[PDB]
């Protein structure tokens, strides 16, 4: 399918409620770079997606050496510690209601199961 | 080799196994990574764990010397063995 | 795997380059990474060859990232082939 | 075998800048001071320690690039601009102007050395 | 890299991954060969798993080549995808 | 720490056959050889040196593939079959019936271990 | 790492070598295979170099440990320093 | 292009003489598994080469566990270090008179390079 949405804007501490509702949403820059882009599967789009905030200056800035790097190849970034669950240690994209960027955000394994499970 | 705790690595040897765990994080999956992730945290004894290379305090230098200047100064801190020397 | 052109890398895997030539340069002797660094030299065709990677410009960052955007940009100036895509 | 001796000199936010001139950069003061006195089992030994010490030092260090940093840190030269090679030789070397005493060891580039050593 | 099917693999970078099981074969520790075993009993599937590597039957050769040509056999004479042609 | 002793068993070209049964495979008596009256910082340096020699007595490294040889060689012990495995337990173990007394050490799978402690 | 000399590597060390040397020997391309080869020639001194890998006497095991035993063999009956012990 | 040729039968020594006068020759058996195959280019020829002489029985047997690892990958054999030339040190294939395997034949460096100087 296609990427659709418009996303929205962000600050220097985009994912800093990552771990909190829904989490955060797609960076409106980083929405005009996929809208209308094909991908084969969603797994492709999230590739795309960390390889695309790599090369956002105002976003990169925003994580470590280690983890721009793991985004540059299409990994999602390493969370904290305190935010992980079990092997899942890594940011992961939330569907709310498959491409609309609208309806993803990205969240901490520990949030991403709690909502979920009604909390 | 991959030692059992901080005081068999010298300060350059460690700093070869955050490369190493560098050249993991842009591998295809996080496989062999997440193994010496777990071996860093262990040896480490950090509380923080990986956040040391993920995370970096803004105190200190993003880099593999300024991880093990952070492990150095508070394995110091704590009274624990430090790096071979 | 060491390809012989830059269009038979992503991106993603020129990092993969980068990062191995980050391993050898903290390995006990650059025998390894002497040859990585003659291929990347060869690959690049950048006439400042290795000073892409120790001796960065300022106007740029000093990371994988930066050196991939700093050869991209160098190249689509130059005419010359860019990353596989 | 023997002990590292000598006060080295003062130096600036440039310091290999002129590695490839006259006999080269020398021996940083503060960097004599740690080594001062240490015994090292060779002079190849002495350079080890010298780069790893480079690595340490705030100043200095951020003179090098992430890349050259991680070559000290490991007690290996860093490497030259591409410029200042000779051949296979694309690291800084030392050079001994008269084997510890870090008053007559310098830095200079292989290109440089090589002239220094024919009368140049 | 590893990748997640045998379909993914030629017979030439099959050959890479059981060569680099045998580095790990000779390391310090098993933490890297076991998650490179674990990748390889999940990608050929065959209930035997691990011994094709370690217990070899004597009816074939114990080499990468031997390894290869007996699940490449295995897997045609159950109908699963052979490895990328 | 301490000394090794012990004469071992004579053992034919299944050696580890029965390692899944019973107190499982004896310490072969040509390995007990070149072990007696040597000295080892810890039982795992014992387990190290051990299988270490077993890799270089031909009757026995015959007996195993190219690639659990390997893995002798350097010390570690070799993996069992896939059926003999315990979890993450997937190489042969050495057993204490009742520290370097190699008449009371014998190789067992982990599975079989695992059942020798719990009375079985 | 690279020692210099036979008598810096253990016996074990020595096998981790040689399987480094087969795991680039199916690498894409001999660059880094070369190097490793060339300082294998250069630390064993044995006058037939590489053939002691790829052309093995067959009065011994081609393999790391038969590769070991000649070396050992015959640095022993020219005087020469062995394996580290 | 495509492979043509017959080949020659060889014995367990196949490569014995590649590094007399224009060498070995292409095994029959190894003719008969690439005869009518096309090849993008001769490298691509070597390489298939090479692999299919990993996969007969007959001529594997006569190499070490090393060399049928390279041959595996498509890679050519390393050759005797008296056989070796500078940076060549690997058997190479040599066009007598491009895909004609009755014109190709397996030659030493050492060899090859006398060969085209009149040796
Ligand atoms: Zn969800
Ligand atoms: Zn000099
Ligand atoms: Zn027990
Ligand atoms: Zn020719």
């Amino acid at each position: 399918g296609k990427a659709t949405g418009k996303g929205k804007p962000v600050n220097n501490k985009w994912l800093n409620n990552a771990g909190k509702d829904l989490g955060s949403p797609v960076p409106d820059r980083i929405a005009n770079k996929l809208r209308d882009k094909e991908f084969k599967s969603f797994d492709d789009f999230r590739k795309k997606f960390w390889e695309e905030v790599s090369k956002d200056p105002e976003l990169s800035k925003q994580f470590s050496r280690n983890n721009n790097d793991r985004m540059k190849v299409g990994k999602a970034p390493k969370t904290r510690t305190q935010d992980v669950s079990g092997k899942r240690t890594s940011f992961e994209l939330h569907h709310e209601k498959v491409y609309d960027m609208d309806d993803i955000s990205v969240v901490t394994p520990k949030r991403h199961i709690d909502i979920h499970r009604g909390k | 080799e991959l030692k059992n705790s901080i005081s068999d690595y010298t300060e350059a040897e460690f700093v070869q196994l955050l490369k190493e765990i560098e050249k993991e994080n842009v591998a295809a999956t996080d496989d062999v990574l997440d193994v010496l992730l777990e071996h860093f945290v262990k040896i480490t004894e950090h509380p923080d764990g990986t956040d040391l290379i993920y995370y970096p305090s803004d105190n200190r230098d993003d880099s593999p010397e300024g991880i093990v200047k952070e492990i150095k100064e508070w394995r110091a801190a704590n009274g624990k063995p430090g790096f071979k020397q």
